[PDB]
């Protein structure tokens, strides 16, 4: 079994660079929060 | 650690839960196109990936059990609980349907004519074919029982024989019921009477088909010497599900076919 | 009838480092690759649909 | 709970950047969408 | 006659059957007298009541049904 | 006598199933299916915790009632004692694994 | 590799993580929907449009928070992660099936999203009752997509419930009785049983509504002789247990958090704590109808349902009092999680008390379908279920990750979130006594102040969640690996270090038979 | 109706809505006791340096925190049950109006004798005459004889609705195919407003209920003039 | 009715095979003769356009969307009237 | 109603002792309070000399042979009329 172990190896995303993570994390929760807004926009832009 | 000292099973990664999850999407959104943007392509793809997934998932399950020797005592005791539990959840599913029925028949709206069965509905005769189907399923219950006893007594020929008789009575019920569906003078669209009769008997009908193919699978695993006199859970589970399937029919029979008509 | 289960056992117990769903042979792989493909494509198709059906 | 010191400590400057980026990523998109509501209802 | 009085047989919040019972009752009592003359008698009470309790829509559609012969009630 | 042809486990059980099956008849339990019965746990009569390695987690139900189990690693070497009740535990090498 | 580990898994740990991940994301979504709701009500008038686009938002809020955030996080996350570790199991009973329980969530979530994309979406309330939910009032692919999302999400959970019950019952150390397993495990085993019985009934209820709007059946259409009420029963039969299915696990984690920071070995009255849960589990099945007080039911049966609903106050009572007794002689550590625990204890109380007022059908006649009930459930969900989730998260984060959180940052977050919620929901108690109805995109001018204060509150909460994201980032940014953990003698999940190795208990624990 | 900055219930216009105000005081008195008892015990537990982490005995005390709440519930259940039956009590109405929810308006039907029936829509904020309540105003008030026992039969012609009028302590879901009963009975003439208490579509928020209660005499003329 | 067929309706494969061919199957035979010794045919019910029947709130996603899945022309009338 | 009190309602004396005092008895307690929280008294039913009641085809072999075994004077009238 080639499964790495320990802090930062038991997660599906890289935790090596604090800044690349800041980006990944930001897109992740970011997109989550924005989606509802764009859905509402979508509905509003229809007829 | 490394060499495990517990009698439990650590299953190797399988891509089946993902394809199976994906299959649920395909079929559900597939049913949506059909119901609405009138089309069955997606649903066809869904039903396919689904059959493919189930075939391979149980295939592995047999591989791991019959060939690889992974089903220790501790392992099977847990498959019992799982099946037992799974059947209970089915028993609660049919409960919604019986509930709906008793709700509708116990207090008929004036729209029905303030009576049950509603005016215009012509119920089938419980004494005709509904009795035949009752006797058929019951007989399979005794023959499946003869099958399980032959198995635990190492009698290959007879297990295979009682299992065959069982499987055929089960198919005989499917056909018999299919024709009643055709000959029957009411439909899913005839208000509550039809609604209530066709989905309960219908979901049950889908269960006899699901239960029969299960038995058919057991039939083949047996020709292939898969089961030993003492290790044959696939058959124990098959028999449990089959008995569940009679009992639901015994309840539909007394409620919907007799009392409710 | 047969009873060549023992043969099947030896085969699946063979330490070839393969995972059980591939341990069986070449067809296991074609089946695998087929199933995986229809699922993905299907997913894409439905994505296309649920979107084409998202507008008036 | 006891722990080794940070293998890669985050200085206050960094922390401010990070706290900033986080808040923006939550506030801009929604802000834009909400800012143009009228424009949408007017079509 | 102010309005339909309390009816112990229909004592609960759900009055639906009270409207229905009387509407049937009236029309059945009518048909009866009709198929008998009865010095030319008339059972008005059932009408005044079902009149008070049944919403207009119910009665309108019930009659329409009785006219077209699609009324599922037994009269 | 006289049967019909279905395989017996004694002749068709394979893998771990067979392994635990045989060990069973020999009275051993290399796969921890049963509960280790205790000893007096004195310094001279400790409980012997087998192990396929140099350490093993021991759970101690100090008193029969106890809803709470006391856990701790038992390492290879001098007999150790449950933090809540003394009770001796001495590691021992595991057996019929493989 | 990545594919095999993260998509082809059979590891309770890896699966539990994937859940929490899905749970965090979904949480973000529900948070926004919750914020639109208040943005629409923070000032008299209409911001978005008619009750349709508004109520589409409301429904999407309810579904995302219940089925996509709370359930996955508490049961799939903390449930998958800790259960096998607390009882010393190598993994779950059905590893492969377990993986499917996760992979059914995203599809289910997509369907739910797509429902609001197509047509006008499902402005139906989370109770999705008919006629409104029917093919006339809500003609189109929306409601149907909502129903398919629910079916999948249900399949997932019952499949999960089968694994938990089998595991918890069949994979404990041979000498350990069920009366020796940790309260969290009992909490997840009881919750598993509740889902196993209630979910099938919902699936039968919504399958009926589906045939009613697609295959011409009339289960709930008077036209065919149907009953719009029959649906309410079926749904609520599952609906009440669901609220208890949402709190029991929280009840568990709280028992664990409170005991641990009091420095106690075990919690006060363990078996009473076990009885208490079992009872709540049982009574929660025979009280559904308190959700149908203004429907037209017989007074006698309306009496039964208020009496039965009140007896639940008793077992819940022994729980609240047992946790206070646990704190008792304690050597208290004012940790972030202990703050979340104490918060839960009081806030959940006020909220479950406010729910005793509602048990009275007489009095429920004028409180029903108003903002008073919005207050009630926001207290037990927003500052009960969610407060447990946070304590448990900041408590077990090191175990999952191997890294520690910044305790001060962790406390600021609490301080903020506390004010936010209490502000947001406290005034709603008045809005409801004073008559403001539920599911309104606008209100009579009189209701202006409280809705204005409440929405302001909703903004503070937003800040607290943005802050929580940063807090997690910093944690992974700095990398303060753990060194020591207290009380492990009585806390097995901490015995293999943080994080525990891919394969724990490869060699069983040793437990004597006294 | 409700005034700005309201805390509790709107003033009771009928005897049961009064009766409930008191039952709620009773109940709310108790939730205050318990919720303050709990906040005290909590702060107490957290306010000492003295420890005792060894085992502690349960149940001997658990009898207390089990028998007590049972008593308190009896103290709420009784009054509550009393009012409940009293509401669903044997009364003899001298009038029967019906009302029917429709997708975004209520139609009323008085039909004991003549067949008086009209609609009732909310007055658009635009068409409001200075002083009129912004979203509560309806074009046609349901006129009723003050101080009289009236029987209301609520229903609908489409989706579910719920006819509610707080000041009188009434709410009855409007269900198609069902005739729900409710006894209304004011003791004060005036204008008592209400709103549709059941989600039902785009204008779920815009279909109010207004009761104009005048003495019998004015009711009779109103009716005739109403046709 | 009741039941008391003397002895053996329990344990032993021979006993179960016995009930299978000795009881179970003869039953299905009786019931089959019975169900066919009455297998005539009902006269198609007189058509009356009742509103609570032949319900159609939405067209079936198959055929002319007005014919039920197991539509049997002889005994099942459309909403308008019998097939022919 | 239904039932789903989580876990343990099977094997192990401790578990059965648990249901005894944890479920069984509290029920008897509720039902006992209940049955007495309604333990008032019915008004003796108005007497009407119906023929299918107060039947006497032969005198009871005890007392004046006209009084039933558990004759309760208040709520049980003789054939002639109430006791007093
Ligand atoms: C988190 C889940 C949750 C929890 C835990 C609760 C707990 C309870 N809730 Fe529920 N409630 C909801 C969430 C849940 N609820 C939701 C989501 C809805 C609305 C959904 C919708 O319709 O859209 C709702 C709606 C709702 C209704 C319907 C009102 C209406 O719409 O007309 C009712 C009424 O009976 C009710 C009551 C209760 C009761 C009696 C409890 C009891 O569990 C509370 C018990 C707790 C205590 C009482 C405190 C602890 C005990 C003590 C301190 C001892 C002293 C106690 C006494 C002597 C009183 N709630
Ligand atoms: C779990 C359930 C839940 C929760 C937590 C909340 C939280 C929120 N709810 Fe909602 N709400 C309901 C479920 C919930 N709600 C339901 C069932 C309805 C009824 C729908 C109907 O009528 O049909 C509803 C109704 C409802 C209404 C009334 C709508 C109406 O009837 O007109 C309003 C308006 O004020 C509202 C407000 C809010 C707000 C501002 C939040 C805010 O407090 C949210 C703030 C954010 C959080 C507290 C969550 C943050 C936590 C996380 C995201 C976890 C992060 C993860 C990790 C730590 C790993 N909710
Ligand atoms: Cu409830
Ligand atoms: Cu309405
Ligand atoms: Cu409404
Ligand atoms: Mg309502
Ligand atoms: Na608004
Ligand atoms: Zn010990």
């Amino acid at each position: 079994s080639h499964y790495e172990e320990g802090p930062g190896k038991n997660i599906p995303f890289s935790v090596e660079n604090k800044w690349r993570l800041l980006a990944m994390m930001t897109l992740f929760f970011g997109s989550g929060f924005a989606a509802p807004f764009f859905i509402v926009r979508h509905q509003l832009l229809k007829k | 650690m490394t060499h495990q000292t517990h009698a439990y099973h650590m299953v190797n990664p399988s891509p089946w839960p993902l394809t199976g999850a994906l299959s649920a999407l395909l079929m559900t959104s597939g049913l949506t196109m059909w119901f609405h943007f009138n089309s069955m392509t997606l649903l066809m793809i869904g039903l396919t990936t689904n059959m493919l997934t189930m075939y391979q998932w149980w295939r592995d399950v047999i591989r791991e059990s019959t060939f690889q020797g992974h089903h220790t005592p501790a392992v099977q005791k847990g498959l019992r609980y799982g099946m037992i539990l799974f059947i209970i959840s089915e028993v609660l599913f049919f409960t919604g349907f019986f509930w709906a029925f008793y709700h509708s028949s116990l207090a008929p709206t004036p729209e029905l004519g303030g009576c049950w069965p509603p005016t215009g509905i012509h119920p089938l005769n419980p004494l005709e074919v509904p009795l035949l189907n009752t006797s058929v399923l019951l007989a399979s219950g005794v023959s499946i029982t003869w099958a399980h006893h032959s198995l635990m007594e190492g009698d290959r020929k007879h297990m295979l024989q009682a299992l065959f008789i069982t499987i055929t009575l089960g198919v005989y019920f499917t056909l018999l019921q299919a024709s009643e569906y055709y000959e029957a003078p009411f439909t899913i669209s005839d208000g509550v009477y039809g609604s209530t009769f066709f989905v309960a008997t219908g979901f049950h009908g889908l269960h006899v088909i699901i239960g029969s193919t299960f038995l058919i699978v057991c039939f083949f695993r047996q020709l292939k010497f898969h089961f030993t006199s003492n290790h044959h859970f696939g058959f124990e589970a098959g028999a449990w599900y089959w008995h569940f399937v009679d009992v639901v029919w015994l309840f539909l029979y007394v409620s919907i076919y007799w009392w409710g008509s | 009838f047969e009873n060549r289960v023992a043969e099947k056992q030896k085969l699946f117990q063979e330490d070839n480092g393969l995972p059980v769903h591939l341990k069986g042979g070449a067809t296991d792989n074609i089946l695998y690759r087929v199933t995986m493909t229809l699922c993905l494509g299907g997913t894409l198709y439905s994505l296309y649909c649920l979107g084409w059906a998202s507008f008036p | 709970i006891t722990a080794k010191p940070a293998k890669t400590p985050t200085s206050p400057k960094e922390q401010a950047i990070g706290l900033s980026v986080t808040f923006l990523s939550f506030l801009l998109p929604a802000g834009w969408v909400l800012y143009h509501l009228d424009n949408y209802k007017k079509s | 006659y102010q309005t339909a009085p309390f009816d112990s047989r229909f004592p609960n919040q759900n009055q639906t059957r009270n409207c229905w019972q009387n509407y049937l009752d009236f029309h059945r009592c009518e048909k009866a007298m009709t198929a008998k003359g009865g010095d030319v008698s008339v059972c008005e009470w059932y009408r005044r009541v079902y009149k008070s309790l049944c919403p207009i829509s119910w009665v309108s559609t019930w009659d329409d049904r009785r006219a077209e012969g699609t009324f599922p009630g037994k009269i | 006598a006289s049967g019909g042809g279905v395989p017996t486990d004694e002749e068709q059980a394979t893998g771990l199933e067979r392994e635990v099956m045989l060990a069973a008849r020999k009275g051993q339990d290399p796969y921890n299916i049963l509960a280790p019965k205790a000893t007096s746990g004195t310094k001279e009569d400790p409980n012997l915790v087998p192990s396929i390695t140099n350490k093993r987690i021991v759970g101690c139900i100090c008193e029969e009632d106890n809803s709470t189990v006391i856990w701790f690693w038992l390492h290879k070497g001098e007999a150790q004692r449950c933090p809540s009740c003394g009770t001796h535990y001495k590691l021992v090498p595991h057996q019929l694994a493989h | 590799m990545f594919i095999n580990r993260w998509l082809f898994s059979t590891n309770h740990k890896d699966i539990g993580t994937l859940y929490l991940l899905f749970g965090a994301w979904a949480g973000m979504v529900g948070t926004a929907l919750s914020l639109l709701i208040r943005a629409e009500l923070g000032q008299p008038g209409t911001l978005l449009g008619d009750d349709q686009i508004y109520n589409v938002v409301v429904t999407a809020h309810a579904f995302v928070m219940i089925f996509f955030m709370v359930m996955p996080i508490m049961i799939g996350g903390f449930g998958n992660w800790l259960v096998p570790l607390m009882i010393g199991a190598p993994d779950m009973a059905f590893p492969r099936m377990n993986n499917m329980s996760f992979w059914l969530l995203p599809p289910s979530f997509l369907l739910l999203l797509a429902s609001s994309m197509v047509e006008a979406g499902a402005g139906t309330g989370w109770t999705v009752y008919p006629p409104l939910a029917g093919n006339l009032a809500h003609a189109g692919a929306s409601v149907d997509l909502t129903i398919f999302s629910l079916h999948l999400a249900g399949v997932s959970s019952i499949l999960g419930a089968i694994n938990f019950i089998t595991t918890i019952i069949n994979m404990k150390p041979p000498a350990m009785s069920q009366y020796q397993t940790p309260l969290f495990v009992w909490s997840v085993m009881i919750t598993a049983v509740l889902l196993l019985l209630s979910l099938p009934v919902l699936a039968a209820g919504i399958t009926m509504l589906l045939t009613d709007r697609n295959l011409n059946t009339t289960f709930f259409d008077p036209a065919g002789g149907g009953d719009p009420i029959l649906y309410q029963h079926l749904f609520w039969f599952f609906g009440h247990p669901e609220v208890y299915i949402l709190i029991l696990p929280g009840f568990g984690m709280i028992s664990h958090i409170v005991t641990y920071y009091s420095g106690k070995k075990e919690p006060f009255g363990y078996m009473g704590m076990v009885w208490a849960m079992m009872s709540i589990g049982f009574l929660g099945f025979i009280v559904w109808a308190h959700h149908m007080f203004t429907v037209g039911m017989d007074v006698d049966t309306r009496a039964y349902f208020t009496s039965a609903t009140m007896i639940i106050a008793i077992p819940t009572g022994v729980k609240v009092f047992s946790w206070l007794a646990t704190l008792h002689g304690g050597n208290i550590k004012w940790s972030p999680a202990m703050m979340w625990a104490l918060g839960f204890i009081f806030l959940f109380t006020v909220g479950g008390l406010t729910g005793i007022v509602l048990a009275n059908s007489s009095l429920d006649i004028v409180l029903h379908d108003t903002y008073y009930v919005v207050a009630h459930f926001h207290y037990v969900l927003s500052m009960g279920a969610v407060f447990a989730i946070m304590g448990g998260f900041v408590h077990w984060f090191p175990l999952f990750s191997g890294y520690t959180l910044n305790d001060t940052w962790a406390k600021i977050h609490f301080a903020i979130m506390f004010v936010g919620v209490n502000m947001t929901f406290f005034p709603q108690h008045f809005l409801g006594l004073s008559g403001m109805p539920r599911r309104y995109s606008d209100y009579p001018d009189a209701y202006t102040m409280w809705n204005t204060i409440s929405s302001m509150g909703s903004f503070i909460s937003l800040t607290a969640v943005m802050l929580m994201v940063f807090i997690i980032w910093e944690a992974f940014a700095s990398k303060r690996e753990v060194l020591t953990v207290d009380l492990t003698t009585t806390n097995l999940e901490w015995l293999n270090g943080c994080p525990p190795p891919y394969h724990t208990f490869e060699e069983p624990t040793y437990v004597n038979l006294k | 109706m409700a005034y700005p900055m309201q805390l509790g219930f709107q003033d009771a216009t009928s005897p049961i809505m009064e009766e409930l105000l008191h039952f709620h005081d009773h109940t709310l008195m108790i939730v205050f006791l318990i919720s303050s008892l709990v906040l005290y015990i909590i702060s107490l537990m957290l306010t000492t340096k003295l420890t005792h982490t060894s085992t502690m005995d349960a149940q001997e005390v658990e009898t207390i925190w089990t028998i007590l709440p049972a008593i308190i519930l009896i103290l709420i259940a009784l009054p509550s049950l009393r009012i409940l039956y009293m509401m669903d009590e044997i009364n003899n109405p001298s009038l029967t109006v019906k009302t029917m929810g429709h997708q975004w308006y209520w139609s009323y039907e008085y039909t004991d004798y003549e067949d008086l029936s009209f609609d009732s829509y909310m007055i658009p904020t635009s068409e409001l005459k200075p002083g009129e309540l912004r979203l509560l105003e309806v074009d046609n008030r349901v006129v009723l004889p003050m101080e009289m026992t009236i029987r209301m039969l609520v229903s609908s012609e489409d989706v579910l609705h719920s006819w509610a009028v707080p000041s009188l302590g009434l709410k009855t879901d409007a269900i198609p195919g069902r005739l729900n009963q409710t006894t209304l009975m004011s003791s004060r003439p005036g204008l008592y407003y209400g709103q549709c208490s059941e989600i039902c579509g785009s204008n779920h928020s815009f279909m109010p209920i207004v009761l104009e209660l005048v003495p019998l005499k004015y009711f009779e003329k109103w009716s005739a003039s109403m046709l | 009715a009741s039941a008391a067929k003397g002895d053996h309706g329990g344990t032993g494969a021979r006993t179960w095979r016995f009930l299978t061919f000795g009881l179970a199957l003869p039953s299905v035979a009786l019931c089959t003769l019975n169900s066919w010794l009455h297998s005539g045919h009902r006269e198609r019910p007189a058509f009356i356009p009742y509103h609570h029947l032949r319900i159609r709130t939405k067209p079936f996603s198959w055929g002319d969307g007005n014919h039920t899945f197991f539509h049997n022309p002889r005994v099942n009338p459309l909403p308008t009237g019998y097939e022919k």
